[PDB]
């Protein structure tokens, strides 16, 4: 790997610089190099990893959606034939997206998840696993689509089971996991009622536990709770 | 699109 | 070149899709492939070329400035030594920026400029030449800095001489050239008075020629004139 | 930064 010669600490330092410079591809490459050193990641380091790849794939997803919409319009009655170029370029973007998702999944499988024993680390990685299978599912149209969707579901479910046993209802990781799994239900699994029920119960259970928190923890939890509320408002 | 984190 | 097997028209089509998807690196790679087919570019195609590389290098310049500011702060009295990482990563970004500028300059030299005979095409390419030497100058600190600055100046000056002979004072290419050359004077050549004089005379000469224009041409010219005014306001 | 096109 091209980062093999760079110190772990220098990779982390450079990932933080890359973030400041909004150079998210570089940030992701640095954090991939840091993961591949083989040591477990701290909380801060897990956050750098997640932010880098979230931003890289987020941009790919937005571009894929623009291209897929143009491609759909091209297949409507009365649309002039323009050749294979729209499909080819959507395929190009799609293949690069799938590559990034496979790279993240590969870091999680080799060997972040298996070394993560604390609930906060293990839930965080399993959530990432669900998220990157969800991004694969968004673009899947073949023989494996069902298996891809099930992979996402299984990862999210294991994370949920741990989170409910080991974390308080206000814990930001528990909250973020639930937010995303609720979106999975709505957008991927064709289960809007499940999505709504999960978002509502998560919100309500968190609300009831806010009284136990410091001001700073309250801020963290309520920020994510508002995203649950935002989704519920969109869906109801 | 709905919110995710 | 990896685009050698793709039709010219398909490259152009894909560059337009890439633009819609805000995929400016792809857009630039497509337009590089289109230039390398060897045929002259239409106005629309010159615009695709310019927009793609403007956006790619613009992002690199913004990142380079973030990194250079962190590096400067690191060299102030009482700043803790943090090792070579800030300089290395600024150097990495810088080298990639210089690479992009060398790629554009190479397209202009092989063979866009020498085949451009009409004033509108030749001025446009010579302006680009000045712009990409200006970006090289922004990051230059060595033996060649003076020669890099002079390369930018010479390209801009040839474009200006043609523009003043062959185009009306409201022509958008003439206006954009003058805007940029004025910035060159201010930011690169340490010639703020020249920058101000050029912006003011350009604006005033354009104003006097607006009466000759259609509504649509008036809109085009006045949009760029406002940028001249904005710079004058910043500088006075 | 000043405006360029
Ligand atoms: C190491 C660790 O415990 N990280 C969790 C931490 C919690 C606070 N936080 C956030 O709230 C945001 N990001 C995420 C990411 C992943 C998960 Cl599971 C939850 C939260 C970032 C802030 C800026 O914005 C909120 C909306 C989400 C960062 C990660
Ligand atoms: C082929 C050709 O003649 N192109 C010129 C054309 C003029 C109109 N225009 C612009 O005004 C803007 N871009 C540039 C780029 C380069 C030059 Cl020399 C002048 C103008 C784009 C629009 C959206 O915004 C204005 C401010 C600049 C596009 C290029
Ligand atoms: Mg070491
Ligand atoms: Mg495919
Ligand atoms: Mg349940
Ligand atoms: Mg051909
Ligand atoms: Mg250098
Ligand atoms: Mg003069």
């Amino acid at each position: 790997g091209a980062m093999g010669s760079m110190e772990r600490a220098s990779l982390i330092q450079k990932a933080k610089l890359a973030e400041q410079a909004e150079r998210y591809e570089d940030m992701a490459a640095f954090m991939k190099g840091a993961v591949e050193k083989g040591e477990e990641l701290s909380c801060e380091e897990r956050n750098l990893l997640s932010v880098a790849y979230k931003n890289v794939v987020g941009g790919q997803r937005a571009a894929w959606r623009v291209l897929s919409s143009i491609e759909q319009k091209s297949n409507e009655e009365g649309s002039e034939e323009k050749g294979p170029e729209v499909r080819e370029y959507r395929e190009k973007v799609e293949t690069e997206l799938q590559g990034v998702c496979d790279t993240v999944l590969g870091l999680l499988d080799s060997h972040l998840i298996k070394e993560a024993g604390d609930a906060e680390s293990r839930v965080f990685y399993l959530k990432m696993k669900g998220d990157y299978y969800r991004y694969l599912a968004e673009v899947a149209t073949g023989d494996d689509k069902k298996r891809i969707i099930d992979s996402a579901r299984s990862a999210y479910q294991e994370a949920m089971d741990i989170s409910k046993k080991e974390m308080p209802p206000t814990n930001p990781i528990r909250l973020g996991l639930a937010l995303n799994f609720s979106v999975f239900h709505y957008e991927i699994a064709n289960s809007p009622e499940e999505a709504i029920s999960l978002a509502k119960t998560t919100f309500d259970e968190a609300m009831a536990d806010l009284h136990t928190l410091s001001e700073d923890s309250y801020k963290d939890s309520t920020l994510i709770m508002q995203l649950l509320r935002d989704n519920l408002t969109l869906w109801t | 699109f709905p919110a995710t984190v």
